[PDB]
């Protein structure tokens, strides 16, 4: 996470299977591929941060 | 460990041709290519299933049973 | 222009035969 | 299959393509703390054992060990062990004269499940009882498996 | 009757070769898709193990047993376990097989699918019998045993489609080709010097005249006259795979019509 | 484990209907039909037959996600022609064509001798 | 009591909580517990 | 550095990433198991009294 675009807010989409899924176009800002990379997810717990995350 | 029952790619039953394949190679002195074609495996997906199989069950059978009746 | 196979399972017999 | 991903054939997976086993072994010993306090393999009862795990002890036998071939899941106790507790120690209440033991069992991994493969009982260099339990489970290729 | 025309070239107990003419590409593709993934068939679904001293794991044997092809000629007379009114299984929706093998001989003894014995009331049906498709009379080599090793288990067979699990697939690879001369220009042939010389001619080219070598591209032509070769694993006759494949596709379309009619009433 | 049951591909679940027709507001005389527990086997066949109808204007289908066994069918027809009726006609044509195909195959098979 | 099996001579023994862990016939100190006699269900998939 | 500037947090998940061409740019596919474990505290209001009650 060397730059701010490495941490961006997404919209949850519950899906089957044991893996995360994201668009191909967003791999480059994350500098990520699908050779086995693992990525983190954080869930806001308040309306203040919930609105802040989606607006910034 | 043992010959697979079906071909992975197409599902053709190949688990009943292992003994026939070995018999052709040993008694009939046939090469691997002719034996596979004789057994009726035309698609190379089926050929590799029997050609590349390694029979490890024989090696395991060398060990004495853990529990004898 | 060459033979891209490791011919086996009958060269052992071949050598054992001519010997 | 973009960005170093691949597409696998479900039918091939169903037939047994790239499907493997997985064995996990659990070790436990009956430690003897000097000359007075000692442990034993047993199936603890809720009326005599404290700090019992929330899992289930049903699959255990009288010796505290699950016999081979039984299916196990998360939180299931595989090796049942207890140790005596010094009196005059009350935690969360719930400690009456009936209780005289505390649970020291070895449960199965939370995320892992399978069937007990083998259970061997023997003694170590010091002569103390100790056991080994192996569990089988089948891994089938899925999304996220590295090849 | 003046619809999709058929002509059989080679007919065999395991393979049927025919030409599907006067049909659309969508219809032809659906036929092979249904023939692969939606024809009900009988296969072992649940295995109960009481003694396994073999060098192979219980799951290893269970997986192999499910892949054993079983006769499914009268499968339609069988009922889905989900649609049956019984606790676990009964004779109306299941076929029970038992396997008992012991190493009574010093040499390794092989456990074949012919050793499977049905212990259910078939009620005069023709299902559940393992398929034997070799010369020696044995079936699929399930397991091997040495002295002192025993294999006792009970198998339950239920009907299903290959969509749920490939073990219920009654058809092996299916050949499917059309326009062998590439007269519709549906493929751009990769080549280095000459595409015609670098690409072998399809066997089906003999059934179609070659391009006139100078005639203008026919932009009004549509794909037809499909060449198909359906292979069967032996569970059901190869002809029945095609006949039942058409019937299953017919039923699926009829279901849409029935559902559309239902909503009109309600 | 998060692998969905394989029967979810074809077995209709609780509180689910095979068909779900809704009106398309973007264009007139157009509707969208959502097929549940189906795949390209019927979508391609149904769409292709519809395109053979002269009174049908637009016919397209798509599987939004392969994870879920459902596809959407968009049918637009000329004024005065009900898209539901267009689906009725196309399905009837498929059944009639399939019925002839089954009869033709059986008759040809009976003539063969090797099998 | 529970039944155990020797790991070398395949002797089928019966041991209690007081009996020492060893084969009374050959003396081997490793015993494999006998497999369960209760049915276990498996899926053929 | 290890406990004040950066610290381990709750309400987070980790797993391998995969490519989904059929997902929107701002959407992220979340496994069902991860969604069940992670939770969000929503304040009961007249607008969400019915929805929240059903979840309970
Ligand atoms: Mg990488
Ligand atoms: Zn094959
Ligand atoms: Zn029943
Ligand atoms: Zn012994």
């Amino acid at each position: 996470s060397l730059h701010k675009m490495s941490m961006m807010a997404h919209r949850v989409k519950v899906i089957p299977y044991s893996t995360f899924r994201l668009n191909l176009s967003v791999t480059s800002p994350y500098n990520a591929d699908f050779d086995g990379d693992e990525m983190n997810l954080h869930v806001p717990q308040s309306e203040e941060t919930r609105a802040e995350l989606s607006q910034l | 460990m043992i010959v697979p029952v079906r071909c992975f790619s197409c599902g053709k039953v190949v688990g009943d041709k292992w003994e026939s394949y070995l018999n052709l190679l040993q008694e009939d002195e046939l090469d691997e290519g002719t034996a596979l074609s004789r057994l009726g495996l035309k698609r190379y997906c089926c050929r590799r299933m029997i050609l590349t199989h390694v029979d490890l069950i024989e090696k395991f059978l060398r060990y004495n049973p853990l529990e004898k009746r | 222009n060459a033979s891209p196979f490791i011919k086996r399972d009958r060269m052992r017999r071949n050598f054992l035969r001519m010997r | 299959n973009q960005e170093d991903s691949m597409i696998m054939n479900q039918s091939s997976i169903d037939r047994g393509l790239f499907r493997s086993l997985f064995f996990r072994s659990y070790m436990d010993q009956e430690k003897k703390y000097g000359m007075s306090i000692t442990e034993t393999f047993e199936k603890p009862q809720r009326t005599n054992t404290l700090r019992m795990k929330h899992g289930t002890y049903d699959k255990l036998d009288d010796d505290g060990l699950i016999a081979p071939g039984v299916r196990v899941s998360g939180e299931d106790v595989i090796i049942g062990k207890t140790t005596p507790i010094s009196p005059d120690e009350e935690e969360l209440g719930q400690r009456t004269a009936y209780h005289s033991k505390r649970d020291a069992s070895t449960p199965l991994r939370s995320t892992e499940n399978g069937i007990v493969d083998q259970v061997l009982v023997t003694t170590n260099q010091d002569g103390l009882k100790f056991v080994k339990v192996r569990v089988r489970t089948t891994k089938i290729p899925q999304i996220g498996d590295k090849f | 009757s003046e619809g999709p025309q058929v002509k059989i070239r080679e007919a065999s107990k395991d393979n049927v070769d025919f030409i599907l003419s006067n049909v659309d590409l969508a219809m032809a593709n659906s036929l092979r898709r249904v023939m692969i993934a939606e024809i009900p068939t009988l296969a072992i679904d649940s295995v109960e193990v009481e003694t396994n001293t073999t060098v192979l794991a219980d799951e290893f044997i269970a997986h192999r047993l499910g892949l054993i092809p079983l006769q499914s000629m009268d499968i339609e007379q069988l009922e889905y376990s989900r649609d049956c009114f019984c606790e676990d299984h009964c004779d109306k929706c299941s076929v029970v097989l038992t396997l008992q093998a012991f190493g009574e001989s010093e040499s390794t003894t092989n456990v074949y699918s012919k050793d499977l014995v049905i212990v259910s009331n078939l009620m005069g049906r023709n299902i559940g019998h393992p398929i034997i498709q070799d010369k020696e009379g044995n079936g699929v080599l399930i397991c091997k045993l040495r002295k002192g090793q025993e294999l006792k288990l009970t198998c339950v067979a239920k009907k299903g489609i290959a969509k749920e699990h490939a073990k219920w697939g009654p058809a092996a690879a299916i050949e499917f080709e059309y326009d062998p001369w590439n007269k519709l220009k549906h493929t751009d042939y990769w080549y280095e010097q000459d595409s015609a010389k670098e690409w072998p001619q399809s066997k089906n080219c003999e059934y179609e005249d070659p391009p006139n070598e100078g005639d203008p591209f026919d932009y009004k032509a549509q794909a037809d006259t499909f060449y198909m070769n359906v292979e069967s694993v032996g569970s059901i006759p190869v002809d029945q795979v095609v006949v039942r494949g058409i019937d299953t596709l017919q039923k699926k379309v009829a279901s849409i019509l029935l559902a559309l009619t239902q909503m009109d009433q309600d | 484990m998060n692998a969905p049951d394989r029967f979810e591909l074809f077995l209709l679940g609780e509180g689910e209907s095979k068909l779900k027709i809704d009106p398309d507001t973007k264009a007139p005389n157009a509707v969208v039909i959502t097929f549940e527990k189906e795949d390209h086997t019927l979508g391609n066949l149904i769409r292709a037959e519809l395109l053979n109808d002269r009174k049908v204007l637009f016919a397209a289908y798509k599987v939004e996600h392969p994870f879920f066994a459902r596809f959407k069918l968009r049918i637009q027809t000329t004024e005065g022609y009900d898209p539901k009726d267009a689906l009725k006609n196309a399905c009837n044509s498929i059944i009639n064509k399939l019925g002839a195909l089954k009869t033709n195959f059986e008759t040809e098979w009976n003539l063969q001798t090797l099998a | 009591t529970l039944k155990y099996i020797c790991a070398e001579c395949s002797s089928k023994l019966s041991l209690s909580r007081t009996d020492a862990v060893r084969c009374k016939d050959c003396g081997h100190r490793i015993l494999l517990k006998a497999r369960t006699k209760r049915l276990v269900q498996f899926e053929a998939r | 550095r290890g406990n004040l500037m950066g610290k381990r947090v709750d309400f987070s998940a980790r797993t391998v990433i995969s490519g989904d061409p059929n997902l929107e740019l701002d959407q992220v596919g979340v496994p069902k198991s991860i969604a069940k474990t992670l939770t969000y505290p929503e304040v009961v209001t007249p607008y969400n009294i019915d929805r929240l009650t059903q979840l309970v």
